């Protein structure tokens, strides 16, 4: 299966403020480096799975 | 012609597929033809003739289960779809081939990276098969094929004239007498 999917860089969106002023002008932003999918595999024998 | 012995225009069922209950019954009015004003009397005749042409309940069901029964989709599997069941299931889980060790050493065992009961392939296929355990419809409520073999569209001739049966628009019968409820 391939399964992809996109992530928001609005830094209102994402961020959350005690405030609530715009973000976008008070200088915040964010750079996404490695985004990974973690995965937990049940190892249920193969006979069962 | 008199127009008291022309033959009715049928009543065709409406289905509501997303409840499965039948939703009622309408005058066809979908599928008629204009006849009194410019037909005249010589397409009265005609008019009369195509309205009692209309196939009796019994001819529409068959020629319904006819045309379902061709479709591709049964609700059950084909031969053609029950192969491909059946061709994953032979290939699906470990292989029935693979020559792999079975190791009881208590000390000193192998790694077996791999990639000493078995399931048969019977036992396999009938895990996919098998279907649920309802095994029992629900009362009035009814796929579109079911409702279409049953709930037949039919001339209706002097249908609000008996004792006591009228109608089924959208009601429930609780009382003896015709009550069009669910108000």
């Amino acid at each position: 299966y391939t399964y992809e999917w996109v992530l928001r860089k609005d830094p209102n969106m994402i961020l959350q403020s005690s405030l609530g002023n715009d973000l976008r002008a008070d200088g915040a932003s964010i750079i996404y480096n490695e985004v990974n999918l973690m995965a937990n595999f049940m190892p249920m024998d193969h006979n069962t799975s | 012609m008199n127009l008291l012995n022309a033959a009715p225009t049928p009543y065709v069922w409406k289905y509501n597929p997303v409840t499965g209950k039948c939703a009622g019954a309408q005058q066809n009015y979908g599928a008629t033809i204009d006849w009194v004003l410019p037909g005249g009397n010589s397409f009265a005749y005609a008019a009369d003739e195509i309205r009692r042409r209309f196939p009796e309940p019994a001819v529409t069901r068959a020629i319904t289960a006819r045309f379902e029964a061709e479709s591709d989709q049964q609700p059950y599997a084909g031969p053609h779809e029950t192969n491909i069941i059946t061709a994953d299931v032979v290939r699906s889980g470990p292989p029935p081939s693979a020559v792999y060790p079975f190791d009881p050493s208590g000390v000193q065992r192998v790694q077996l990276s791999g990639g000493p009961e078995m399931t048969p392939d019977a036992f396999k296929y009938y895990l996919r098969v098998q279907g649920p355990s309802q095994e029992v419809d629900e009362p009035g409520v009814m796929s579109q094929r079911q409702f279409m073999t049953t709930f037949l569209p039919a001339m209706v001739p002097h249908p609000f004239d008996s004792e006591s049966p009228d109608a089924f628009p959208a009601y429930f019968s609780s009382v003896y007498k015709g009550t069009n409820a669910f108000e």
